[PDB]
């Protein structure tokens, strides 16, 4: 018979129980491996993972069944790979997708023989598998439990360990030689749903106020229909409805869904033009879950850098034909104690008059001074101090927050959103310590309950002990019943469920439904074209903005970029790394405030140098272009730039 | 609004003339710029009721304005019909260089160059026969 | 024995004379084919082409010797192809080159079995063969007579017929898949010397007067040494000393050294950047003898067009940083009857002030008019009429010449040299009918004797009948003894040899040693960077400048470039080609003066159109953008633009 | 002529000063532009006896002047040592972007990028460590 199944396999060991020989008994599983499971498994797919766990568990004795388990695959590779893009088999029918469970269901795919066998043919089948016949298996795949996830979380990952390092790839083979990237593009979503809910998102990310030149061009076109119908949304979740916008929980986290031996070896520079511009040949940006955050930023930096290039490509065109003034930089004007006013209103001229120039790279000017990388820490110290009144602090956790009584200086959140939007463009960190709920809200997801322990842990357990146990809570001294007549509600616990939800919707949304939004208006003004909702997870936007404390001084001693007086065997160069590597518990934390100007690390971090020569830094490039003397001269000169903080 | 003719093929009638002023150049146009406004099919620009046109020097500029700035994404021929499943004749695609609405025969300008179609300002574009 | 030779092959047929069998008798020639001719042929190379003509002529009977003649080659291909770029065999010794005569010496290479065998392995050996071990075989190869040339002129050509059409090549395989191009690069030079003499060249092509910006940059560098040490000379003849500068005669002409099935199918657009910029992958410009002249012009047009692009890339940079005026065209100002003055002195401002802008594409302006392609025929009619006094005519032959009494209006040859240099930049013809000696002299070769029959046939036979037969000839009424006391010389014929040479050196050089040179000063000013001495033969520069009379109206009815009112099935389009193809003996010769403005054809000729509608033409683009009526309206409207010439 | 120091490493001596005027900017220069004139090793510009320097804004321009105009040819690494057979240390190659004379270690800027060397004005050039 063609399809071998539950009762035909019931007596395979019984038919060789008396003769002990199994030669055509294993040929048939190398025949039923080549669509034939469908009639072999049915009583919208089969449920026979218990049934193979009656096969393989009664065939625990014969470990020669794994021969034709694997030997069927070698002809099964070009079987299911040609018929999908040349014959397009599942286009007409939704029943071609029922076969796919046979590859993943084996309990010994974790062994390296099935590593190079089971995935890459099947990922090739999963590659041209369509939007549903990938995306609807995930609905079946998320139903798998955590141990089944634990059996799955390794088995697709195990090829992504070694296939990506079999390629010692050049700039010629990025995506075409990687192929089970597109497998992992799908089966990442297994750990998405297997909490996620599309309910509690933000309101709509409103568009920028249009360019007044394009505003008249909006009288040259229709002005009413194509108002950003494509922000280049992710396509997989449009085949779902349920998104990566709102991954509240995993079963196993998404750092499992990152490969660092993949990350360095790839080409990521043109990957944004393998993303915005399309290229099937060389892509990984189209699977933004798999990039490391310290590498994901590069293309995001590049999308700005390409826009800066395109703003360098558009700065001509008013000194070109209009003959007028030329801004090949975003020139911003401030004063060191008249910043917050003049930081803002210059950008308002870059808002109502030139709403293009903000993606263009920032170059700050002053009034008195006759520089940008240090400039943000100047901004975000006075911004993130409560001298302006925008902000509180949860200094116990050292996590930062808006002040809800910034009812007028939400006009001064207008600056920082552009600034935060500009802090991500130059690829600088901020020493902003915002909680995770900011970045869920920066990715358009309004406050859940569980993000409160990021923001305010003293509210977190004090709102879930209610669950562990009246229905109104004050806010700073103003008591406010969320639910109406929440004052009179007793400590009856049936009501309390929304009281978890509403007070979490209060302090995260119903307090700052305009505060953060007037903040996010400045943010999304300059960061709309950036694919941060696409590339960055909300956790990825954290470590972009807030930065990582992996202070690796032992990087930029190896990848420094100095010229004009600092060759490889320079004397102070052969005397400086021993200074930065002579560090103790505090000398580390004071190093970076002088070089770049920050406290946490953004391995693409670099250096620059040339030729009482104290510690000097051109503080917009991490450029310590100091002079040539010995160690014991320089033993305190670095401190002298750092002592007077 | 709905009454004012947003196409010069209809404004030649409602001017009660025979087969031209742009607001960018602020000048009076010509009959070379009445064929292409009937051929690039752009919208008539209005100045709170005052209707004007484009000139080609400001068709070649103020669309050059957006295409190097309002760029969103460009995609293969394998996808622009896939993710839309909208007819290429119905597919509202203009030109990226001259803002001429692409004839579907001229939608082989990227389909039959092994090229890709472009989208500026969320309003898809590409190359045409003149380019 | 290893090497089989003249007396060992003397008895090959004799050793099978009594047994009639030849099985190892032909293995040995498939052994001596794989360096072994050197000891087999010697008594700086072998002379044994007579000896194989004792082999093959006594082995006329056994036509199975051609088996291992050809069957040796299949292993002889990777023998001699690896050792030259990996082992580099002839680098140390000049005796590796002695082997190469065995492939060419066969009398039946013209048959197609040896076509795909004998050349491409040996051209691969000839490919990495060095500058001498190619170039010094040519000295041996030019010693071959014309019938030996006749046996050779086909046999390297016969692969270039069919190998280049076996490739139906895309824009991916131009030079790498063509390979015996580099063979033909060498063996073209066989027909160069086998008259050529490097003696009678021009004086040195003096440099342009420097750019005054670069003149100060010449005080930022050495100002004394690197004054155009490389005009990008041809390298093969620097390995000779004897050049393609001076091919006075062939034995069989160089149109044999052109392939038109090659010419169209190639990529020639980037071939200039496969020439100026170097690329081994995709080149044919580096073999400029093989291109058709109607295709060779394209890259020469492209070198201008790329310089026009680079002049488009440099026109920014004074409205960029200096903020000053912008010339994105070469704007020239004239009047329709005040041209010759004002044509000149505007370019003198483009000479002493902006000597860069001349390679940039010409766009003529006027004073009264409020256009360039027609503009040259305006120029070269009044230029090439004797109203200025620069010029005579040999109207019998209808060949054109300078007037030697243009002693002051050689200041007006200053215009036309730029103009002729600009006539070649836009790719327009001129109806200049200069003789071939102009173009030898435009390629820096002063007048020989034999070019007189190009210029003045009435002087040609009247100077060689002297040879067929006092030693002074007048010039216009001024008699002048070339040799001193050439008056008293009788009709003794020993003296007369220099009298051929000197009067040919008189009227072609010693009359116009300043006239043409002041003409060529204007020419080489704007055409120095153009590789016309590299690409164009002097015959190629003729058909570039003077144009071909292959009036093919049946081209631009198929390759027209019209838009804006002229679609493929336009009514007048379906009524116009029948007008231009309704032609008789004179309607052809009058067509082109209206469309482009010339009389001879430059298949890249194109057209343009849009929408008493008489014949109209935007006369700078061959742009007949006329209206929509029927035939019989338009039956005279074309004539009406042409009747009033 | 031969007496006037064509290098500022020698003109710092003959000015009898301690470690600067350019004729393009017509202004008085700085000590950042005395190291690089000692490092780009350019010639001192003279105004009929009046010696001046370059500034970096006019080193980055008046060499940008020639490199987009006086371009002759660019060749592979396989040939620039072949047709010369001159030592790369002896090979007078400056930079194409900043006119810095290439160290032979820095002659892997095109030899070890699978790149090509350039020649402007008949005076060969290329990329350097700063570019
Ligand atoms: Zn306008
Ligand atoms: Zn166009
Ligand atoms: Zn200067
Ligand atoms: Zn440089």
């Amino acid at each position: 018979v063609t399809y071998l199944t539950e009762e035909k396999v019931y007596e395979i060991l019984e038919l060789c129980r008396e003769r002990e020989d199994y030669s055509p008994l294993i040929r048939v599983i190398g025949r039923v491996f080549s669509e034939a499971l469908v009639q072999s498994f049915r009583k919208d797919v089969s449920v026979d993972i218990d049934a193979i766990r009656r096969v393989y568990t009664r065939l625990l004795s014969n470990e020669k069944i794994e021969t034709a388990f694997l030997n069927a695959l070698v002809y099964l590779s070009p079987n299911v790979e040609c018929d999908l893009t040349y014959h397009n088999v599942y286009s007409r029918d939704p029943n071609y997708l029922n076969l796919f469970i046979i590859v993943m269901e084996n309990r010994n795919l974790h062994s390296p023989e099935y590593l190079e066998m089971a995935l890459p043919l099947f990922c090739k089948a999963m590659s041209k598998l369509p939007l549903a016949a990938q995306g609807k298996l995930i609905r079946l795949w998320s139903k798998y439990n955590a141990d089944q996830i634990r059996r799955m979380m390794e088995t697709f990952q195990q090829l992504i360990t070694y296939k990506v390092i079999s390629n010692e790839f050049n700039s010629r083979n990025l995506v075409n030689d990687v192929a089970a990237s597109k497998c992992l593009k799908m089966v990442y979503y297994a750990n998405v749903v297997g909490e996620v809910d599309t309910n509690h998102n933000e309101e709509d990310d409103e568009e920028p106020i249009p360019e007044s030149s394009e505003l008249t061009l909006q009288e040259l076109l229709g002005e009413e229909r194509r108002n950003k119908k494509g922000p280049r949304v992710d396509p997989l979740e449009t085949e779902l409805g349920v998104k990566t916008l709102d991954c509240r929980k995993p079963l196993i986290p998404f750092e499992e869904f990152i490969n660092e031996p993949l990350n360095e070896v790839l080409e990521m520079d043109k990957d944004y033009t393998f993303f915005k511009v399309e290229t099937e040949n060389k892509s990984f940006m189209t699977c933004p879950f798999i990039l490391n955050a310290v590498t994901k930023n590069l293309g995001l930096y590049y999308d700005n850098r390409i826009r800066m290039y395109s703003e360098r490509r558009i700065t001509v065109l008013y000194s070109l034909v209009q003959g007028q003034q030329l801004n090949p930089y975003l020139r911003l004007k401030v004063r060191r104690d008249h910043i917050i006013d003049d930081a803002l209103v210059r950008l308002e001229m870059i808002a109502m008059e030139n709403p293009a120039d903000l993606k263009k790279q920032l170059y700050v000017e002053f009034e008195g001074e006759q520089v940008s990388k240090e400039f943000f820490q100047l901004v975000v110290e006075e911004i993130f101090n409560p001298d302006i009144g925008m902000f509180t602090y949860d200094e116990s956790t050292k996590l930062f927050w808006f002040n809800p009584s910034s009812f007028e200086t939400e006009g001064q959140f207008t600056l920082i959103g552009i600034v935060l939007g500009l802090a991500i463009y130059n690829n600088c960190i901020l020493d902003v310590h915002f909680p995770m709920v900011v970045y869920r809200k920066l990715m358009g997801k309004k406050g859940t309950f569980r993000d409160l322990g990021d923001s305010h842990p003293v509210l977190y357990q004090s709102l879930k002990d209610l669950l562990e146990y009246t229905f109104q809570i004050s806010q700073t001294p103003m008591m406010y019943d969320l639910k109406e007549n929440g004052d009179k509600i007793p400590i009856t616990n049936e009501n309390r469920k929304e009281f978890v939800n509403l007070y979490s919707d209060y302090i995260l949304n119903k307090s700052v439904e305009k505060q953060f939004k007037a903040f996010r208006r400045g943010f999304h003004m300059v960061t709309n074209e950036s694919p941060l909702k696409y590339l960055f997870r909300p956790e990825e936007i954290e470590l972009l903005i807030c930065g990582s404390r992996n202070l690796d001084f032992q990087a930029l001693e190896e990848t420094t970029e100095y010229d004009g007086g600092y060759t490889r065997d320079s004397v102070l160069i052969r005397e400086f790394w021993e200074i930065v590597h002579s560090f103790a518990a505090e000398q580390k934390r004071l190093f970076l405030q002088f070089t770049t100007g920050t406290d946490r690390a953004p391995g693409k971090l670099k250096m620059i140098i040339a030729k009482e020569r104290l510690p000097t830094s051109h503080t917009a490039f991490n450029v310590l272009l100091l002079p040539e003397s010995s160690k014991e001269k320089l033993k305190e000169r670095l401190l002298k730039a750092i002592t007077y903080a | 609004p709905q009454e004012r003719p947003r196409k010069l093929p209809q404004l030649c009638t409602e001017l009660q003339t025979t087969i031209l002023e742009c607001v960018y150049c602020k000048q009076q146009l010509l009959r070379r710029e009445v064929y292409d406004f009937a051929f690039r099919d752009l919208c008539i620009v209005y100045r709170d009721g005052n209707p004007y046109a484009v000139c080609d020097k400001c068709l070649k500029f103020y669309s050059k304005i957006s295409e190097y700035r309002h760029y969103s994404y460009s995609l293969y021929g394998t996808t622009l019909e896939q993710q839309y499943n909208k007819p290429l004749s119905d597919l509202l695609i203009r030109c990226i260089n001259c803002q001429k609405p692409l004839s579907p025969e001229e939608k082989q300008r990227h389909l039959d160059k092994k090229q890709r179609f472009h989208n500026i300002r969320g309003r898809w574009t590409g190359r045409c026969m003149s380019c």
